[PDB]
């Protein structure tokens, strides 16, 4: 049967300059013939270590690949926010007889201090308006950490079900998330309404930001 | 050395698609190749490689699902009855010692929904002022946003896709910029969604 490689943890977490570890086991034994990867966000995988401990070219020497047989690690040292990336093994040990499948992915989290969102808010444009549909969209831009929670009010009545969020992967300069929060609702419904207003706590806000206007000024 | 991924396209479930993996600067009489796939938001999956001298082996689950085959210079997968576990990235991945050189990937989805483009809007600016573009209603992903194309890319954001549950994907591409070049700079986003052919360039700029 195929050998499984079971990756843990599924997420791993230092600050700057920290270090992290990342282990895979073979579900039987493939010798020293392991790769390791990193992928970042919309990129193809990059080989990092092949022959569970030999660097590929240009790759930096703070990736250390160890192990043997049925187990293996990546250690990361000197952490940047640059290495915030989901990590995979994989065997190549006896392909024809084994297969070459990967570990399920190990995503680093690079821990740094609290920042603080810039909060926005954006009106639905005119020219959509003519759709029957308005989206009212309010951004949280450069923050850490992940945890934020926005709060929609419209004529100060709470709303939920009409919203959805996104969220960038962490920034490979300064290890920030960013955040659009869109509210979707129809034309008909938007006119019947004044107050639109986002809301936003966050941990490096001593208390909540509100963004807001009053539709049609 | 390199490769690239081509074919990829929105597909009926049950209609066989053929991907292409064009290579170069290396031989394929001097190097076995690999088809990797992945879903969105999961991971890595080995589906099968092709040896120098032609013989292939795949994973258990492709077995009788994808062929692979090769050219001098080539090498195709075909998805044999594709269904909604197809819907993937598929890379190209040249073995030698685990794999080495990979594409940029290419974008299978199996579905019986019909192209849609989108519609661009501007998220229009209120000493840091935010401004963006929404790309809403479009099917299938990918679509690519620049700003001043491709001058402007400090402080950009562009967010993944969301599938409404209209069954269509929509985003938002932001950027931050110094409020007092609102009135003086122009800034357009740039938007792609080649499975409709849609190219559109829109300005952004503060409401009258």
């Amino acid at each position: 049967a195929d050998v499984v490689m079971t990756q843990t943890p599924s997420s791993v977490s230092a600050a700057v300059g920290g270090t992290v570890t990342i282990n895979c086991q073979a579900s039987q034994s493939i010798s020293a013939y392991l790769a390791w990867y990193q992928q970042k966000p919309g990129q193809p995988p990059k080989l990092l270590i092949y022959d569970a401990s030999d660097l590929a070219s240009g790759v930096s020497s703070r990736f250390k690949g160890s192990g043997s047989g049925t187990q293996f690690t990546l250690t990361i040292s000197d952490l940047e926010c640059a290495d915030a990336a989901t990590y995979y093994c994989q065997t190549y040990y006896a392909i024809i007889t084994y297969g070459a499948a990967f570990g399920g992915g190990t995503e680093v989290v690079v821990k740094r201090t609290v920042a603080a969102p810039s909060v926005f808010i954006f009106p639905p444009s005119d020219e959509q308006l003519k759709s029957g549909t308005a989206s009212v969209v309010c951004l949280l831009n450069n923050f850490y950490p992940r945890e934020a929670k926005v709060q929609w009010k419209v004529d100060n009545a709470l709303q939920s079900g009409n919203s959805q969020e996104s969220v960038t992967e962490q920034d490979s300069k300064d290890c920030t998330y960013s955040l659009s929060s869109t509210l979707t609702l129809s034309k008909a419904d938007y006119e019947k309404h004044k107050v639109y207003a986002c809301e936003v706590t966050h941990q490096g806000l001593s208390s909540p930001v509100t963004k807001s206007f009053n539709r049609g000024e | 050395q390199s490769v690239e991924e081509s074919g990829g396209r929105l597909v009926t479930p049950g209609t066989p698609l053929t991907l292409t993996c064009t290579v170069s600067g290396f031989s394929l009489s001097d190097y076995a190749m690999s088809w990797v796939r992945q879903a969105p938001g999961k991971g890595l999956e080995w589906i099968g490689i092709i040896y120098a001298s032609g013989s292939t082996y795949y994973a258990s689950w492709a077995k009788g699902r994808f062929t692979i085959s090769k050219t001098s210079t080539t090498v195709d997968l075909k998805i044999t009855s594709p269904t909604t576990e197809d819907t993937a990235t598929y890379f190209c991945a040249r073995y030698y010692a685990g794999s080495d050189i990979w594409g940029p990937g290419t974008l299978v989805t199996v579905s019986s929904a019909s192209t849609k483009g989108p519609s661009v809007f501007p998220l229009a600016p209120s000493g840091t002022a935010a401004l963006g573009c929404l790309v809403k209603d479009y099917f299938p992903e990918p679509v690519t946003v620049s700003w001043n194309s491709g001058a402007l890319t400090s402080g950009v954001h562009t967010f993944p896709a969301v599938l409404q549950s209209s069954g269509l994907y929509s985003l938002s591409s932001v950027v931050t910029v110094p409020s007092s070049s609102l009135g003086t700079q122009t800034y357009i986003c740039n938007v792609n969604h080649k499975p409709s052919n849609t190219k559109v360039d829109k300005k952004v700029e503060p409401k009258s």
